[PDB]
Parts: C-alpha cells; structure tokens; sequence
C-alpha cells in the first residue's frame, strides 16, 4: 500500500482516482476526504464519514484493534508542539498489562491511573459522662453462702442478688469520645498487599505470578514467607522490634488521573458518592508540606500540577508537628 | 415529623457535628471557652428525672447536688486546673453523713466530677473501662491532575524556579507526602501500587460479564464491535459493498466516537456509555450473540450481548478521562534532555507535509520501488536529479513518506550527492527517531523476560513483535510476527485464504496482475541469490521493523496531525 | 434576609486591571488564562463546601 | 439594601479569601472578590 | 509484657519524651499553662506509701 500526504481533488491533469483507491484502516489514518478519489462518491457517504471514520472490519474493529478513537482524537486536536507531541504519543504507546505496569513504576514513569490510599488506625480514646442524680434505682438482697467441700479445705462462697431499673423519663446518660493521648497505633507508611488473599483467576502461566510476587516482597514492609506453608493463612515473617507501635495497612483503589480534587479536600466517601474517610493534611510535593506548616501562615493548594490537601480529620488541633 | 427535607438537613447536622468533634479535649486544648461550652451543652442536654427524695446528697452549705460525672484523673487534672472551678473538698451524703469528695459547678447546676481511677482498678486483674478505642478510615488520593489549563496557577509565578531552564514542576503527581505520628516526613511512591495493582486479579471479569449479560440489551450499531474475512478480491468491489452497506447500516451516532464530551458531560448519568465502563484495563462494548470473531461479510441478526477486550494501550481510555493536556505534560517530562528538532527540519517537514500539490512522480516512484534495496540500487540519479529539482525551488524536503526510502538516501545518497541541508534534516529525523528509541530502552528494565518474550517486547508497545506497522513492503516483519511469539496463538488473514507464500523474484515474462491466490512479493534480495526453492529470509535485521514502527507510529501522525490517508496502489494501470 | 450577588462585573478601566503582584497566577500557557472577562461567581455553602 | 456576603469570582481568589496571610484580595486581572457586607462577619466557620 | 513491638513504641514514647522535655522551665517560660501541666503530670505519676 501507499500514503499521500495531502489529497487533491482540484488537480485535473490527472483523473480522480487513476492509480490509487482510498482503502484506510486505521483510527489514527482516517481519511474522510480522501475517500472521494474512489468512485461512487455521494453526499450521504460524506456525511457520514465527516463524523465517523470509515473502517473495514475485515482488517480489524476499532474496538477490537490496538489502536482506537482516542489515540486519533488525541493527535487529531492538539495543537501545543511536535516534539511534545511525538513525545506524548510515545509514552502512551506503552502497554497496560501487569509486567509493563511494574516497569513503569520501577522507571519513574506516569500511567494514565490515579490511586487513592486508605489506612486504617487504633488511637485511645476517653469517653466523657455524665448521667443524672436519680437515673437508677438499685436493690439488694440478702447475703447467703455455701460450703462447698475443696482441696486442701473447704470453700465458702458468698452470693447476694440485686436488681436495677431505668427510672429516668428520657435518655438519662450521655458518653461521648473526649481525648486522645498517645496514639497506640502507627501513623506509618505500609502497603496493603494482595497477593496474600486467594480466590482470585490466577494467570495461566506460573512464573509470571511468581515474578511479581518476588517483586511485591521487595520494597515492602510486610511480605509473605518464602516457603509459603500450605493449609494455613500464611502469616507475615517474623521481625525486630516494628518502629513505633503496630503497622497500618494501606490499600491502593485507582481513578483517572484527572478527579474532582476539590471533593478530596473536604470528609469525603472512600467509594466516592453520598450513599466517609477523614482526610488528614496531605502534600504531594516534598516543598508542599514544609510550606503547610504556615510558614507565613500560608497555606497553598496547587502550585502548577501538585497538590496539597489541609487536614479534614479529627486530628486538627493535635498531633504537635 | 418535619417529613424528607428537614430530616436530611438534621442528618446533615450531624454529619457536621461528627465531623467536628470526636478528639475536641485534645483538639481545642489550647482554647479553654470551647472546652466549657461543650461541657455545659452535654450537661444541659438531658432532660432530669423523678425529683423523689429522702434525705439527699448536698455539699457543705446545703444546696443539693445534682449528678455525678465521670471520666479518668488525668481529665480530672486537665479540667480542674485552669477549666472549672471547685465549689468544695466535702460534701453531705446518706449512710442508707460529711465525705471528703471533689464537686464543681458548670452550666448552672451542680455536678460530681469523677475520675474514679484510684479507689478502685490497682492490683486488680480488671480492665479500666472508658478506654475503649476507635478505628477511623483515612483517605489519600495518590496522583490526581488537574486538567484545566487555568487551574495549573500558583501562589506566585516565581514561587519554586531552579537554574534548569524547563521548570521541574509541569510534571504530574506520583507521590504523596504526609506527618508520621511523632512528625517525621513520610512519602508513598508510585511503587507502592504493586501490592495492589499488581496482582492477577486484574483479569476476573468473567463474574461481570456473566452479571451484565442479563440486562436490557437493545440492538445498536455493528461497525465497531464487527470483524469480517476478506473476501478474495482485488478490494475495489469490496470497498464499493462496503460504502454502500455503510452508507445506511448507522442506526444512530456510535457510542465510541463522541470524544468530544468533558469529564463532566461524560459522567453525566444520562449517559448511555457510563455505565459501559467497568475495569481500566478493559473495554465493554455489544456483540451480537452466537457470532464468532471474525463472522461473514454480512453480520448475523440475533439477541445482542456484551463483550470485553483488553485495553492493550494506556491511551485507549477515552480522551476525557486521559486528558491532552496531561499527556503533553507527560510527554514534555519524558524527553527533557532528549534530542529536539532543529527548526529549520521542522518548518521544511511540516511545509512539505501541508504541500497540496504534492506531484505524483514521487508516489509512481515509492509504488514501482515498494521498498526493495534492488530497486533503489539502480536508481541513484535519478533520485537524485529529482530531489534536488524538487528541492531548490521551493525548499521542501520531499521522499519523507516511505520509511524504505530515506535511510536508503542516508547511506548511499551521504557522501555530498545532494545538498548537505536535505541529508542534514533526514539525519537529524533519524537521530530524533533513534533517541526516541533510547528513550524507550531506557524506561524498560533488562534481564527480566517470560515465556521468551525480551523485556523490550514485554514493556513497549513498538518493541513488541505481534503488532504491525500499517503498511508492510516485504515479508520480514511478517517472518518476524509469526515467529517470535510461540505461546500467542496466531491467525494470519490474507484476504480470505489463511497463510502466505512469499514467493519473490517475479519478472515481467510471469507478471500475472490478476492474482488473488497467498503468493507475496518478497522481492529481490541483492546480496543473495533469488532461486525457487530457497527459504524466505528477512531483509533487515529485527531493529529495522522497530525504527519502521516508530515512524510510522509517531512522526507520521504528529505531523501529518490526522490528515494523510493509506490507500492502495493500481499497479494494473500504473505499470 | 435577601442577599445580594453581581455574577459578571467587568473592570473596562485599563488602570484598574492591576494585581496585588504581577505574577501571582500564572500557568505553562503564553496567555495568561487571568486576561478572560469573568463567567461564574463562587462562595461558601453553609457547612462550608 | 441587600446584603452581599462574601465572594470570589474564581476558585482561585475565594481559596486565598481565608486570609491566607491574613490577606484579602479583591482583584487579581479583571476577577473580582467581593468581601462580606452581611451581617454574618463572624459566623458561619469555614 | 506486651512483647517486642509494644516495646518499641514505649521506646519511641522515651525518645520523644527524652527530646520534649530536658530544659522546659527555661523553653517554654512565656506559656504558664504548660509548666502546671508538667507539674501535675509529675505529681500524679508517682503512687503512694
């Protein structure tokens, strides 16, 4: 086959259509115009064509080619510069399978996905209350024993029953959560790894499985034994001492990298709709948290691509920087 | 009864008050009002009970106690030494009496404060109670960009420069940094995901599948989700079946090229394609059911189900949801000291590109010449002649569109035969193709390859071996294709019948234009012998279907910015 | 209580389009997407949002 | 007389509004921010 | 005897208490709250005889 650069129609030296015929199948090498050098051209045909591209599905479907809409969508509107531009059309050629994933996050590269973490705590709390003066009315009975033989001598057991009403008009107590001191837990950085759960279709070939389980255990806190013993629920290895206090998993759920940021300002939805995780003061950039501290009592939210998201949870006024 | 919308705006109430206090004492510690407004809202919160009395509890002076309040002694410490104030040490209490006992007024009725700790819970194996615990859910977002140009504002313009001249800041997220619980920066990295992401759970969606399936599924388009066999012909009656079929088989606008819509008008829910969307990595579309892939010409009409294919690029993904704007930041980051192209090489490809009237000798001769070395060994001036009178007289570097031709005017073309600023912007797109390609070796990790397949190949998309340029002049990328793999299973499909023949070397005396059988045009070799029954071998080494694929992959439609087309060539009337 | 709110007050005086510093929001883009007459108006929901 | 409350006619200046240090803009290029003239000048805690 | 992790989270607690608190008469000597905190913090630390 054949590409021409620019086509022509207005060239009448030569026939429309003497040595070539339009025949694209590509998303990206859509030729709307270029179809009127084959015969036969109407104008229902370019009406049509002046919104979908006219592909053969005999050399493949757009959904089921590697190529599709959006990557000619892409190249067809944007208008910043080439070398950009071959630049961006070469990272998006990039596979999105499991192995090309661990490589790009190995490089330093940025896939088209966002995360989000979760992390889960164990803080010691008090609980403040106060009830009533008369909330409860308590009776006592009589005290009784009995003499039960035992070992080296006998035992006396001394037994006395009572009984308590409610005799309050409404709700008589009230208890709520008052302080904090010191976290029990650990406000530490620790992945919620997958591979120790089991259930999931596993990949028809073996070493591909156990390539990324090697590498999930490497760059991670908590990773599964080696000999990975069987009928049992394959306990993390054994360690020293863990920093300070018990760690705290994180899990990963994805979105576009383009979400609704100022949503996560705010105590929003772990899933994300009304249907709540307290965000705590988070920085994207290193430059960001040193900056949240009011360095001029200033607080920033995005420089140029970054973020920096204030505290939302109940830890405002505590937890001394 | 304030019925729906006041007991929202309660829920709501509380939702803020939740949210506003569960840590308030060591919250506001350093704000005591807050502390005693709170106290005295919890004790003027309850309504009292039965009065019922004898003879009551009161303090010295007589007046009558009025509830107990209890907490542990360091609240009893915090509260007592600044917050409230003590009424007395003693107080009047019945023996069915004058006890030392701590009392303190708030709000405007009296109230014990209790932190009963130390007369009771030492040297006893019973827990404390009031030391409940709590486990709350944090929330994190790890790499979310903003795609609005007006949103990449900041504070001030010459906040955070350095001495590069590209500000190391245009580029997206990929960490996240947060306070450790003793105030020690802490930072999550991208390869944090792989305990996630990383698993093989990605590839489960047969429980969704299997769960869409059963719902209302009406008949909708079959262009997109429908692939056919050639049908053994010349493809010019096939391209005519084809607009006319086309032309009418629209039964509405395809749900798949609406692109245009933002992140907001895609995820509006009147929708249709909202719901479409299950797993990043795959794509849901309606197939027509009991159909196997690829079906006849003439698709067969029966009840429509879903079907799922595996989102192979990361830029499949529509257009609002992977924004252009990202992916030229994106793209920006990648080569930041990689080569660039010289203005001069730029402005002479774009000018050549946009060149409406391109002459067609060029075309007759890319087409007569198919990308054969024989070929172009015997053409040097006239190639020659013809570019430099293409070239010096309106300063377009023309020969750009078939890869099979300018590294061939690179190296025997190289030694001073045409002017040095056309071999100069051919060698400076050759050293921009091939720092692409060291970009690409760079961002893949070597030593780790599965089932045969090289890392180059297991990580890029123009390094792998299965997929194809879009158009092939000789059988090498073919041999290629249906060599390396050995665990893909392949089909190859050439207009119909399935396999090829390469049967090369074919003269004028057995030229037989009218050919529909698998008989491919390898082509001459020249250093090598032709013969009938001497096996295909590539022309090129492996490398040179990489740089073909690059090109035609990125310089081609970068510049050309979707507007040249690929087509077939009538060699019947041409030769 | 009625509140008022203008949505799309222009400032025509050419002395008026002054800033507290020159560069306080500035983006990547040549233009400055700050140039534009303004189109929406923002506040406060009661809790906040 | 209708009181005007608070308000920025951009995201960006109704986020500097807080009194970031401890400063109130009110026109950037052509944008405007609009302080509060309500009566709810020290209610409603943001 | 709650074991090895516990145990190096009071160590933590040590270390960080170690690094608040060794000249706070003279540290924090314009905050009067927090000096009757550390003095009721001391005097409630110790039991009786």
């Amino acid at each position: 086959g054949l590409i021409m650069m620019a086509y022509q129609a207005y060239d009448e030296t030569i026939a429309t259509g003497t040595f070539f015929y339009p025949v694209p199948v590509n998303p990206l090498f859509a030729c709307p115009e270029h179809l009127a050098s084959l015969r036969g051209m109407t104008n229902a045909r370019r009406v049509l064509a002046k919104m979908v591209p006219p592909i053969p599905p005999f050399l493949g479907a757009n959904h089921h080619a590697t190529i599709r809409q959006p990557v000619a969508y892409h190249v067809t509107h944007s208008k910043s510069d080439f070398n950009t531009l071959t630049y961006s059309l070469l990272g998006g050629y990039f596979k999105f399978t499991p192995i090309s994933l661990t490589h790009q996050l190995r490089t330093g590269f940025h896939p088209g996905i966002a995360f989000t973490v979760v992390r889960q705590d164990r803080f010691a709390t008090e609980q403040l209350l106060y009830a009533e003066r008369a909330s409860e009315s308590y009776f006592v009975g009589q005290i009784q024993v009995h003499h039960h033989d035992a070992i080296g001598g006998v035992n006396f057991t001394l037994t006395q029953p009572r009984a308590h009403v409610d005799l309050g008009v409404g709700y008589t107590a009230v208890c709520a959560t008052a302080a904090l001191r010191c976290p029990l837990t650990d406000m530490g950085n620790t992945a919620q790894n997958l591979f120790f759960s089991r259930g999931g279709v596993p990949m028809l070939h073996d070493n591909v499985t156990e390539s990324l389980r090697r590498i999930t255990a490497s760059g991670g806190r908590l990773n599964p034994t080696e000999p990975l013993p069987i009928f049992g629920g394959l306990r993390p290895a054994t360690s020293a001492g863990i920093a300070r206090g018990q760690a705290s998993v994180c899990e990963f759920v994805a979105m576009p990298v383009s979400t609704d940021l100022q949503y996560f300002r705010t105590a929003c939805n772990p899933r994300g709709r009304a249907s709540e995780a307290y965000p705590p003061l988070c920085s994207s950039d290193a430059a960001m948290l040193r900056t949240a501290h009011a360095g001029e009592t200033g607080a920033d939210e995005v420089h140029l691509a970054q973020y920096l998201i204030r505290d939302a949870s109940p830890l405002r006024g505590c937890l001394p920087l | 009864h304030l019925n729906r919308v006041a007991r929202a705006a309660l829920l709501s109430d509380l939702k803020r008050r939740v949210c506003a206090d569960m840590f308030f004492m060591t919250r506001h510690a350093r704000e005591p009002r807050l502390i005693s407004a709170y106290l005295s809202d919890m004790v003027s919160c309850t309504q009292p009970s039965v009065m019922v009395s004898r003879i009551t509890h009161t303090n010295t002076r007589g007046r009558q106690v009025d509830g107990v309040l209890v907490t542990t002694a360091t609240l009893k410490r915090q509260l007592l030494q600044g917050i409230l104030q003590i009424d007395d040490t003693a107080a009047d209490v019945p023996v069915t009496a004058r006890v030392p006992a701590d009392l303190v007024i708030v709000g405007d009725k009296l109230v014990f404060l209790e932190a009963l700790e130390r007369r009771v819970y030492q040297a006893t194996r019973v827990a404390y109670p009031l030391i409940g615990n709590i486990d709350i859910t944090f929330i994190m977002p790890m790499g979310v960009f903003q795609a609005n140009s007006m949103d990449r504002y900041t504070r001030h313009a010459g906040d955070f420069s350095t001495v590069s001249e590209q500000d190391p800041r245009q580029f997206p997220p990929q960490g996240i940094f947060f306070y450790n619980k003793d105030g020690i920066l802490t930072q999550l990295t991208l390869r944090d995901a792989m305990g996630t992401i990383c698993h093989s759970s990605l590839l489960d969606v047969e429980a969704t599948l299997v769960a869409l399936r059963q719902q209302h599924l009406d008949r909708q388009c079959y262009f997109g989700v429908y692939v056919a066999e050639g049908t053994e012909d010349t493809l010019d009656v096939q391209m005519g079946r084809f607009m006319e079929t086309w032309a009418d088989m629209m039964p509405h606008h395809p749900h798949w090229v609406n692109e245009h819509l933002t992140i907001l008008q895609f995820i509006a829910p009147s929708n249709p394609r909202l719901r479409f969307e299950l797993n990043p990595a795959f794509d849901f579309f309606v197939a027509p059911g009991d159909v196997d892939l690829p079906g006849p010409q003439r698709p067969p009409e029966a009840m429509p189900t879903v079907n799922a294919t595996l989102r192979i690029i990361n830029g499949n993904i529509p257009v609002p949801l992977c924004p252009i704007s990202f992916r030229d930041c994106r793209g920006t980051q990648l080569g930041l000291g990689r080569h660039t192209m010289t203005p001069a090489t730029i402005k002479a490809v774009k000018d050549t590109f946009e060149d409406r009237a391109y002459p067609t000798i060029f075309y007759m001769l890319e087409a007569v010449i198919h990308g054969n070395e024989r070929n172009f060994c015997a053409l040097l001036r006239l190639l020659t002649q013809c570019i430099r009178g293409y070239w010096e007289q309106s300063h377009r570097v023309a020969f750009v569109n078939n890869f099979h031709m300018l590294m061939y005017i690179t190296t025997y073309l190289g030694n001073g035969e045409l002017p040095e600023v056309c071999i100069n912007i051919y060698r400076d797109l050759l050293q921009h193709v091939r720092a692409l390609r060291q970009t690409i070796t760079d961002f893949t990790i070597q030593g780790e390859g599965h089932n045969g397949e090289t890392s180059e190949a297991l990580n890029n998309i123009l390094t792998d071996d299965t997929f194809i340029a879009p158009i092939l002049w000789d059988c090498d990328a073919l041999i290629y294709r249906d060599e390396a793999a050995r665990d893909r299973l392949p089909a190859i499909r050439v207009s119909g019948r399935n396999g090829y023949q390469a049967l090369h070397f074919v003269d004028m005396a057995g030229h037989n234009f009218q050919r529909r059988d698998n008989v491919l045009i390898h082509g001459r070799p020249v250093r090598g012998d032709t013969g009938q029954a001497i096996p295909i071998t590539p022309h090129h080494d492996r490398e040179w279907g990489i740089l073909s694929k690059i090109y035609y992959y990125i310089v081609i439609p970068a510049f050309s910015r979707g507007s040249c087309c690929t087509m077939g060539v009538r060699y019947d009337r041409l030769y």
